């Protein structure tokens, strides 16, 4: 029984940022959770296009790319959606994947923005995050240009991929002062203080702490779109407690082996 | 002068030689003369040496480029074997040469 | 071989929804060419669905 | 108790020469009773030692009462007690080098020894009848404590 | 043309051991657990878990190459608890303490989101 | 050649900011002003948006195959 | 020309002089997982260099533990003053600079192009010579 007993004050939370304080645990579970925030909190992005009609200027891989980025409100959906590579379907099915389609030709002699607001979704729910600020350009269309498409988005996580990854920036600081040295300044009257520091104007450093280690963890979380950034989150903490229960899983059946 | 004091051996002093070497060492580095005629043998083959140097060498470079180092080797001996400088040895100079 | 030529479908395993080209096939393994990527995988056969 | 030296110092001097490296402080130290001098690399963020501070330095071969040599191995998990918790600058090192002014014809009467505590470097010089209990290569603790 | 595939950096091929235990016989009581598609993130915690127990005498982790997706932790406590009662207690303290700080996480939400 | 839908660095979304950063440069603002009315806050957004070159615009000077 | 043809080089070399310098300590943590990455390490953790206040290692410990064998070495600093050797603090050096080798424990001085380089009678000419081209090779990798 050596486990921290951590506490969370959120200090700010809007639709696209939480900003919020974990004190009391290590800065290994800290970061942890920041790896976690970027890279095993799974969203729904596009995955797999086919494409009956491209005239546009950009190539059918380009459109792909840019479709695949396009961030998709996960919220509520992506944690009763199956991954693609655990569903028993034969190719895709709303227990895995979310079924998008694009039709759009250019029939003014005024340029067409095919945009995110032409990706049409099968499910309600699953819709892209502009379409719940202008939408995100996918590509512009000139006079006789057409692009038709069909794609599905599935569940994954930015281990994978970047445009699974939920967050656009996860700010993360420790000991905002440098009691701990963990970094040396060579002239510390030369660095700006941080959002967060406790010192007055005339200190550039607090007095070293021989005893301190990092206790206090701050973090500003903002969210792509594809989740609420208090989702984010929660999502990251259950994915990290479900990493830990599948390895411990694993390890009884290990020990148990031998 | 440096070469005489360095590297001949002093079998004279026998207060100096007590705490070089081991009392057992020094009653026959003392009284035993063959042991002191080879010692001055060694002392004489070692100036001959340092005559043929000076020809060799005609500039003064010590700096010579040889398979095994010595000094190395000692010291790795020195360290092995857990050799206190500080006392007398019970190595006896015939053993040597 | 009636598979050589003829696109094909991954409907099993981590590569489940791409699409390729069989360049070689035998009984158990099939090498398909994939699409949407620049390598040639090697899948078995009752991983694979003919489009 | 497996003590070597055992004795009073008082700073004279801290970084004479300049502080070459900024969490490592050289002190230059005398004595009282054996008339000793001292130079010590101190870890001085962890330890700050002040101009002028006295301090009691124990050098042991072990930091046990006992006696019984150690293996040089961490142990945090012992709990025999040991000799580090009556002092709060505790060092481990290895003396290697002794020094002294012998000749060919005269025994040493002044003795230097130079130990490595992982690099911070001490050299402890003075009368050498109280210089007997350092060997070279043998590992020896370094325990200061400061005097109000 | 060599590009590994992306599933390759967290997902078990056939026949692959999620974590295998072996004794090295170097010390006593000491274990390393070799754990197949993880990487720092789980290495990390578990290793400071780890350190936080006084039964411990050593906890470390390293990935021999970042190419591949491979974490070792090689784990030596007291001669009276065993590498692998560690490393359990560890997982099992790092899932508690995820689970209080996911549910103060949702309070102070609430308490954020209310006023 | 187009505007990108992620930025680089970070993976804000800056592919529904070009059009509206034409607008507002259109409106006698500066670039940094800008900048700042669109939430572009890190230097690594910022670039995006400020070093872009729309060469699809050029790219649609030329009259499609079909 | 008689002298090895590889030595420590680029971010090795400049983190091993900043790695041996006298004020570098690292902590339990830290010192364990530099072990992690010692293949050639007993499987024992030296007693640190200071017990008290806190415990902590140098980081002449860590590569006394990388230094193979019982190599026996003295090289020099690159910033070695010349005055030194000559002086009262030629054994004890107030700068760090005086790079001894003694029973593979890097006892004292700042380790840099001149003590881990391709230069004769370096460390790792002395470790080839007396280890042999597996322990040297094992040498090299520990550093690295
Ligand atoms: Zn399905
Ligand atoms: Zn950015």
């Amino acid at each position: 029984p050596y486990a921290n007993q951590p506490t969370v004050r959120i200090t700010e939370l809007t639709d696209e940022n939480v900003k919020f304080i974990i004190e009391n645990t290590d800065l290994a579970v800290a970061n942890s959770i920041r790896r976690v925030f970027i890279a095993e909190v799974p969203i729904i992005a596009i995955d797999w296009v086919q494409i009956d009609a491209n005239s546009s200027v950009l190539h059918d891989e380009f459109i792909a790319h840019r479709l695949g980025l396009i961030p998709l409100t996960s919220d509520d959906i992506v944690d009763k959606l199956q991954y693609s590579r655990d569903c028993t379907c034969e190719e895709f099915c709303p227990e895995c994947s979310v079924e998008f389609t694009l039709d759009v030709r250019c029939n003014e002699d005024q340029t067409r923005h095919v945009t995110s607001r032409d990706l049409i979704s099968n499910s309600p729910r699953v819709i892209p995050v502009t379409s719940r600020q202008d939408d995100i350009l996918i590509v512009k269309l000139r006079k006789g240009q057409e692009l038709r498409l069909r794609a599905y988005a599935k569940k994954g996580f930015g281990k994978e991929h970047a445009k699974w990854n939920p967050t656009a920036g996860v700010a993360f600081e420790y000991d905002p002062d440098n009691a701990l040295r963990h970094t040396v300044y060579p002239k510390p009257e030369e660095w700006p203080k941080s959002e967060y520091s406790e010192l007055d104007e005339d200190e550039s450093q607090a007095p070293y702490d021989p005893n301190g280690k990092p206790e206090r963890f701050y973090y500003n979380v903002e969210s792509c779109g594809s989740l609420r950034p208090e989702t984010i989150v929660l999502s990251a903490l259950s994915g990290l407690k479900k990493k830990l229960s599948d390895l411990q899983t694993q390890l009884s059946h290990e020990i148990q082996s031998d | 002068k440096a070469f005489e004091k360095k590297f001949r051996f002093d079998y004279t002093n026998e207060r100096a030689l007590r705490r070089t070497l081991q009392e057992d060492l020094v009653k026959d580095v003392l009284s035993n003369a063959h042991i002191q005629n080879e010692l001055e043998r060694e002392f004489e083959r070692m100036r001959e040496d340092r005559e043929v140097l000076r020809v060799i060498f005609p500039t003064g470079d010590s700096k010579v480029v040889l398979p095994c180092n010595l000094l190395r080797m000692i010291w790795n001996a020195q360290k092995i074997f857990h050799i206190n400088p500080r006392l007398p040895s019970d190595l006896h100079p015939i053993k040597v040469v | 071989n009636e598979l050589i030529g003829q696109t094909v479908r991954i409907s099993q395993g981590p590569y489940k929804g791409y699409i390729g080209v069989v360049k070689d096939a035998t009984e158990s393994t099939a090498r398909v060419e994939l699409h949407s990527t620049c390598q040639t995988i090697s899948v078995d056969r009752q991983r694979l669905t003919t489009v | 108790a497996g003590i070597l030296f055992e004795d009073i110092f008082d700073v004279k001097d801290i970084d004479p020469e300049g502080k070459k490296f900024d969490r490592v402080s050289r002190l230059h130290c005398e004595s009282e009773s054996f008339k000793m001098d001292l130079i010590l690399d101190v870890n001085i963020q962890i330890y700050p030692v002040d101009l002028g501070d006295k301090f009691r330095l124990v050098i042991a071969s072990t930091l046990y009462e006992d006696g019984t040599l150690d293996d040089g191995e961490y142990n945090p998990t012992d709990d025999r007690p040991s000799r580090a918790d009556q002092f709060e600058y505790v060092m481990y090192g290895k003396v290697y080098r002794i020094e002294g002014d012998e000749t060919s014809t005269e025994a040493a009467t002044r003795l230097s020894a130079y130990v490595s505590y992982g690099g911070l470097l001490m050299r402890l010089q003075g009368d050498a009848n109280n210089l007997h209990g350092f060997e070279v290569d043998s590992r020896v603790y370094l325990l200061m404590k400061k005097l109000a | 043309m060599n590009a590994p595939p992306a599933f390759e950096s967290f997902l078990l091929f056939e026949g692959e051991k999620k974590i295998t235990i072996n004794k090295d016989t170097k010390v006593p009581n000491a274990c390393l657990f070799t754990i197949n598609k993880e990487d720092h993130t789980l290495g990390n915690i578990i290793k400071s878990q780890l350190l936080k127990d006084p039964q411990v005498l050593f906890a470390g982790y390293k990935v021999p190459h970042p190419l591949e997706h491979k974490i070792i932790i090689r784990v030596q406590t007291t001669p009276d608890y065993s590498p692998q009662e560690a490393f359990t207690n560890a997982i099992t303290d790092l899932i508690s303490e995820l689970s209080l700080l996911e549910e103060r996480f949702r309070v102070a939400i609430k308490d954020k989101q209310e006023g | 050649m187009i505007i990108p839908v992620r930025c680089f660095t970070c993976g804000k979304i800056v592919g529904n900011k070009w059009e509206a950063y034409l607008g507002l440069l259109q409106a006698e603002y500066t670039e940094g002003d800008a900048l700042d009315a669109l939430g572009l806050k890190r230097y690594c957004c910022r670039r995006m948006l400020l070093a872009h070159v729309d060469l699809i615009e050029k790219l649609l000077n030329y009259a499609p195959l079909e | 020309s008689n002298r090895p043809v590889m030595g420590i080089v680029q971010d090795t070399l400049t983190a091993v002089r900043k790695f041996t310098k006298r004020d570098v300590f690292l902590e339990r943590g830290e010192v364990m997982n530099l072990l992690m990455f010692l293949s050639t390490w007993d499987g024992k953790v030296p007693q640190p260099a200071i017990l008290k206040p806190r415990p902590l290692w140098t980081g002449k410990q860590i590569f006394s533990l990388i230094i193979p064998g019982h190599i026996n070495c003295i090289r020099t600093h690159s910033t070695h003053p010349d005055d030194e050797d000559s002086g009262p603090y030629k054994h004890i050096s107030p700068g760090d600079t005086k790079v001894v080798v003694e029973n593979g424990e890097l006892i004292m001085g700042i380790l840099c192009k001149k003590s881990l380089g391709t230069s004769a009678g370096s460390l790792v000419h002395i470790s080839y010579l007396e280890m042999g081209h597996d322990i040297t090779r094992l040498f090299y990798s520990n550093i690295q």
